[PDB]
């Protein structure tokens, strides 16, 4: 069954289900190894298994499928995807795939996909005739984004000052030049939570490096 | 009289390519008949393959030279019509485009190719004067039926056998397959 | 070769197999081999398919070396240079008749047995055959068999045996698998091919996996 719910759950719940599923010596190793072994024994029983993730293609064309919670780690949780899915199913790099998964047979370390059920929150059928990103003609920042919470929060003054100094917009290209000890990290988290609260339709994610 | 015999040879190799397609289709229907049965032996399967690829290369080149013969006969007919109809009534064409004509006649190479460019644009304008105009037209008056039977657009099978083309090394290896095919036919 | 293996050969295959052993002298091996090859060529003369198996080229080469008289000129290593033509008599019969039938030979070779005189016969027999198969000791140490070193294996004008487009297909596969190691290649090939029934399905799942 779906591995995301057992992936985002904390380690305690995973280990407790580990003891109650019949394997009690699966605590002293990595989270990826724990989930790999638990799902291995679970699929060995012969039950329905569901998977999801984001794919990527190596140099040889054979691809991997990583998970967002694992921070795209090259652990056993990844799923093998063949170039044939790309060649006929017409799936590009990084397409979010959710659907059936196959327990790998002997000599196969990583899982495989049986069939695809959802691609980029859309049906896999109409994803074939999808316009490319670079083929779209761009324009300037037509839309305007407001960073004010509107509830009079105790920290809304920072967002209001940011709006007054430099309004932000959709599809804009902006930089925040700052020396160290500038308080930038928490103002980025503040604008992130502001756009999450004000705009529940647009997708939000934050990239952390080193 | 050369156009008539060229047209006759065009239908000759056209019919040759048609019968090659027929024997090819016989090869694949026999192949599918044997496949639908019990395939105990693979040597027959292997030779059926060998023959179907060599015959499809042969029909590919058959469509190829049929196509080039069709263009050859079309252009020879067009140039014969141009030559003799201008023999009949070239004075009006001469009087119409005189400037670049005298530019060509008694001047040097740069002047001649500039005159060619000038006549090129002038005749493009002349052609588009009546090309966009809506008038009913007939086939080549000398050989209308002869041109209708051959057809301007070739058969869809011509581009079916022209869509796929093998590499020159692959072309010569199919040629040697045809050679050994004739060799085993001699057996 | 030891009688136990040749008798296992006799009892396993339905067809009749000839036998020879160290009890039989070297001249006996030479003469039985030349009757065998002459009978094979007589049989293929009647437009019939004949297959010969040789195990091995080194054993017969040693036998012909022992039985040859001294001609006064000796190739380096204490062997008669002319005598080397006689194993080629036992190997030159390999030819396909276009008018009907064909004679084929499949021969094994032995090297690195502590004998200095084994690798050079392989070197001078390298150009004799149109296809060759390498066996290495590192795979034997790896304990998994067959130790097929197909990465360096090659055939001359093998196109006549397969189709055209599918020939380029396994050649695509060949040069894709060339850069990687010789070992992991063979394990994953045999692993993918093990639980299946026919090689055609292997061909489609090379377009599926
Ligand atoms: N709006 C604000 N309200 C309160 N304190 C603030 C505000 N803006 C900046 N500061 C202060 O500025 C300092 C910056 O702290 P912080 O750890 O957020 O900095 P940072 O620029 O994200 O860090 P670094 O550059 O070291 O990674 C803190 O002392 C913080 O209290
Ligand atoms: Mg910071």
């Amino acid at each position: 069954m779906n591995l995301t719910e057992l992936k985002n759950t904390p380690v305690s719940e995973l280990i407790t289900l580990g003891e109650n599923m019949g394997l009690e010596n699966l605590a002293r190793m990595r989270k990826q190894d724990i989930i790999f072994a638990i799902l291995k024994q679970h699929a060995k029983s012969g039950e329905d298994i569901f998977g999801d993730g984001v794919l990527e293609i190596l140099q040889d064309g054979f691809g991997f499928l990583r998970s967002a919670d694992s921070s795209y780690l090259a652990g056993p949780d990844d799923i093998y995807v063949s170039p044939s899915q790309i060649r006929r199913f017409n799936l590009r790099t990084g397409d979010t795939i959710s659907g059936k998964i196959r327990p790998p047979k002997e000599g196969e370390r990583y899982f495989a996909l049986l069939k695809v059920n959802e691609v980029n929150f859309d049906k896999p059928e109409n994803a074939r005739n999808k316009i490319l990103f670079e083929n779209l003609t761009p324009l300037h920042a037509n839309s305007r984004l407001r960073m004010e919470r509107g509830n009079g929060s105790t920290e809304d003054l920072t967002a209001r000052v940011l709006d007054l100094a430099s309004p932000i917009g959709r599809g804009q290209r902006g930089l925040i030049v700052a020396p160290p000890k500038a308080g930038k990290t928490m103002l980025l988290q503040n604008i992130a939570q502001s756009i999450a609260y004000n705009h529940p339709d647009c997708v939000l994610m934050v990239l952390l490096i080193d | 009289t050369a156009l008539q015999q060229a047209f006759d040879t065009c239908q000759n190799n056209k019919a040759a390519w048609l019968q090659r397609k027929n024997e090819l289709a016989a090869a694949e229907q026999e192949y599918l008949r044997l496949l639908s049965g019990e395939g105990r032996n693979v040597s027959r399967l292997d030779e059926l393959r060998n023959i179907i690829e060599v015959r499809k290369w042969q029909v590919n080149q058959a469509a190829g030279r049929y196509i080039r013969s069709h263009e050859a006969v079309q252009h020879i007919s067009i140039r014969d019509r141009l030559n003799d109809f201008m023999q009949q009534h070239g004075t009006a064409l001469a009087a119409a485009l005189a400037p670049e004509l005298m530019g060509y006649s008694e001047l040097t190479a740069i002047a001649r190719n500039c005159a060619i460019q000038r006549a090129t644009d002038a005749l493009r304008e002349a052609l588009l004067s009546w090309l966009a105009k809506g008038e009913k037209i007939n086939y080549s008056a000398q050989d209308s039926d002869i041109l209708t039977t051959i057809g301007f657009r070739p058969d869809v099978a011509s581009v079916d056998d022209s869509r796929e083309k093998f590499t020159p090394a692959q072309n010569m290896i199919f040629s040697r397959k045809s050679a050994q095919l004739a060799s085993r036919q001699s057996v | 070769e030891r009688p136990e293996e040749v008798t296992e050969m006799q009892r396993l295959v339905k067809g009749e197999v000839v036998a020879s052993t160290f009890d039989e002298p070297a001249s006996r091996h030479v003469q039985v081999a030349e009757m065998v090859i002459e009978k094979a060529k007589r049989l293929v003369e009647h437009k019939k398919d004949v297959i010969i198996l040789l195990d091995s080229i080194t054993r017969l080469a040693r036998a012909y070396n022992t039985v040859v008289p001294a001609s006064g000129k000796v190739l380096t290593g204490g062997v008669d240079a002319n005598a080397l033509h006689r194993p080629k008599r036992f190997f030159g019969a390999a030819r396909n008749v276009e008018e009907g039938g064909s004679l084929t030979i499949i021969a094994t070779a032995l090297i690195d047995t502590g004998s200095k005189m084994d690798e050079v016969i392989y070197e001078e027999f390298k150009g004799t055959g149109n296809m060759e198969l390498h066996l290495s000791r590192k795979i034997a140490e790896k304990r998994v068999f067959p130790a097929i070193d197909y990465n360096r294996s090659g055939t001359r004008k093998e196109e006549l045996l397969t189709t055209q487009e599918e020939l380029q297909k396994m050649w695509i596969l060949r040069k894709i698998i060339h850069p990687m190691g010789e070992i992991d290649a063979m394990e994953f090939l045999i692993n993918k091919l093990a639980m299946t029934k026919t090689n055609d399905d292997f061909f489609e799942m090379m377009k599926r996996s």
